[PDB]
RNA sequence: GGUAGUAGUUUGUACAGUUUGAGGGUCUAUGAUACAACCCGGUACAGGAGAUAACUGUACAGGCCACUG
């Protein structure tokens, strides 16, 4: 009778608790696995469940989690190098004011196809305008055109010259990307509605917040290292993991970024927001609530900020459970909104019909994400010579 | 050649063994109250 | 444009159970004994459920080649 309870102490030591009472879905079973999600019916299936690779290979990693949460605190001298550390990286690889004004310095080609084309649509878009790369997301200048005219048509007519002049080099247009464009490196992709939507507020939280840049900057710089940063061939989408910065402040216990939409508003039914719609900055004020800077300011240092948010994302919360979104500050399931599972779900404030991350369906490559930023919280958090920092 | 883990009987081993688990019993001193290693009168 | 389904042939993971090759004692021992059976044993255990590869069908995530209500 008593002992029956040794005979399950040794199974609670690998995280298998009998069920407290029999499960509709299995019942048969009455057993529950923490970290495989799988139900037993039997002691003996129970040793068995031990002896599975997958059993042991996650009890390893949950190992290795309980010993990274137990890592000392960072000491002050440690967070000032770190800081600094970040400061520098940020500051090399970093689009400044100038390399905008130089990609600017745009209006020459828009110059050049006026003379082609009366109506000419072009507008700078990217990394170059939102400084949060350094020609890794949408680089050089990705248009955006309106629908009344013909797209395609447009198209063929202005690749029409950049393939004509022998001066450029490499010339070709692709159409199978999400919109037809064109390099020459140029993009040229009309319709876009959104896009430009989206990084409108980029580019607004630029000088807002001085610290989201260099964040955003040492984010893409580490994805650029482990290679999820680009959207072809498996991995995140790149722009969005801007984005996913923006979560993080957002969802931080003291925030750094106010909310989208929420900060104010009237008749708030959190059920679902498809209904209300969003529109463009307004002298860098609080996006469109008609149906962005915190009231005190918040400087810390940089080395606390990506500490906090290795942790965020390493540490605190498991990211299958819940959506990356800014619109709400409240946490949402991704149950609520029907979209998969297998896929990191990632939603940009103006567009909700689609998950933009929609890449790392493939269960490789989210483990390796997830064994990259353990790696890079033990390489970071860990003293080191300075800062622990590339 | 080693006691069965879940009732403590030579005759089969734990995959063998098909009895549900019972409470362990001290082999020295045959009593469940403690284990082997905590035997008194050892 | 949105939900759902659709013959094989393909995708990466995990997988009831079925079969090779590698696995763990070996030292703790007198003696037997045509191809006519059996073996003394000081120097052993702890609370501990014990292996890798080719088949066999399978819940998942999107497609090959695109289609249907
Ligand atoms: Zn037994
Ligand atoms: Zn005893």
């Amino acid at each position: 009778r008593l002992g029956l309870k040794q005979a399950e102490e040794r199974l609670e030591r690998d995280h298998i608790f009998r069920l407290e009472k029999r499960s509709p879905e299995y019942t048969n079973c009455r057993y529950l696995c923490k970290l495989c999600l799988i139900h037993i019916e039997n002691i003996q299936g129970a040793h068995k469940h031990i002896k599975e690779k997958r059993h042991k290979k996650n009890i390893l990693e949950k190992q290795e989690e309980s010993e990274l949460r137990s890592l000392p605190p960072p000491s002050p001298a440690h967070l000032a190098a770190l800081s600094v550390a970040v400061i520098e990286l940020a500051k090399e690889h970093g689009i400044t004011d100038d390399d905008l004004r130089v990609r600017q310095e745009v209006e020459e080609m828009s110059k050049v196809i006026t003379t082609f084309l009366p109506e000419c649509s072009l507008r700078l878009y990217g990394s170059s305008l939102t400084r949060f790369a350094l020609k890794s997301s949408d680089v050089n200048i990705d248009i955006k055109f309106p629908p009344k005219m013909n797209h395609p048509d447009l198209l063929i007519k202005v690749l029409g010259i950049l393939k004509k002049n022998v001066l450029y080099v490499d010339v070709e247009s692709d159409f199978h990307a999400k919109v037809p464009v064109v390099v020459c490196l140029c993009r040229v992709s009309a319709g876009n509605d959104m896009a430009c939507l989206t990084t409108d507020l980029l580019t607004a939280l630029g000088k807002i917040e001085p610290v989201f840049i260099p964040l955003v900057l040492a984010f893409r710089y580490w994805a650029k290292l482990c290679y999820i940063d680009s959207q072809t061939d498996g991995g995140i989408p790149s722009y969005c993991f801007a984005l996913m910065v923006m979560f993080f402040l957002q969802q931080r216990k003291p925030p750094l970024l106010p909310c989208l939409l929420g900060s104010w508003i009237e008749g708030f039914d959190p059920k679902r927001m498809d209904d209300f719609q969003l529109k463009g900055i307004v002298e860098e004020k609080f996006v469109k609530w008609e149906c962005l800077a915190l009231e005190t300011p918040n400087r810390v240092s940089l080395g606390q900020l990506w500490l906090e948010l290795l942790k965020f994302y390493t540490l605190d919360f498991a990211l299958e459970e819940y959506v990356i979104c800014v619109r709400i500050q409240d946490i949402l399931t991704r149950e609520n909104k029907n979209w998969p599972k297998r896929r990191i779900a990632i939603e940009d404030p103006f567009s909700v019909k689609r998950n933009v991350a929609r890449s790392l369906n493939s269960q490789l490559v989210y483990e390796y994400v997830v064994e990259r930023f353990r790696a890079a919280y033990r390489y970071f958090a860990c003293p080191q010579t300075k800062g622990g920092n590339k | 050649g080693d006691r069965c883990y879940n009732c403590g009987g030579l005759d089969h081993h734990a995959k063998e063994c098909k009895l549900p688990p019972q409470p362990k019993k001290c082999h020295f001193c045959q009593s469940i109250s403690h284990m082997v290693a905590s035997c008194p009168l050892k």
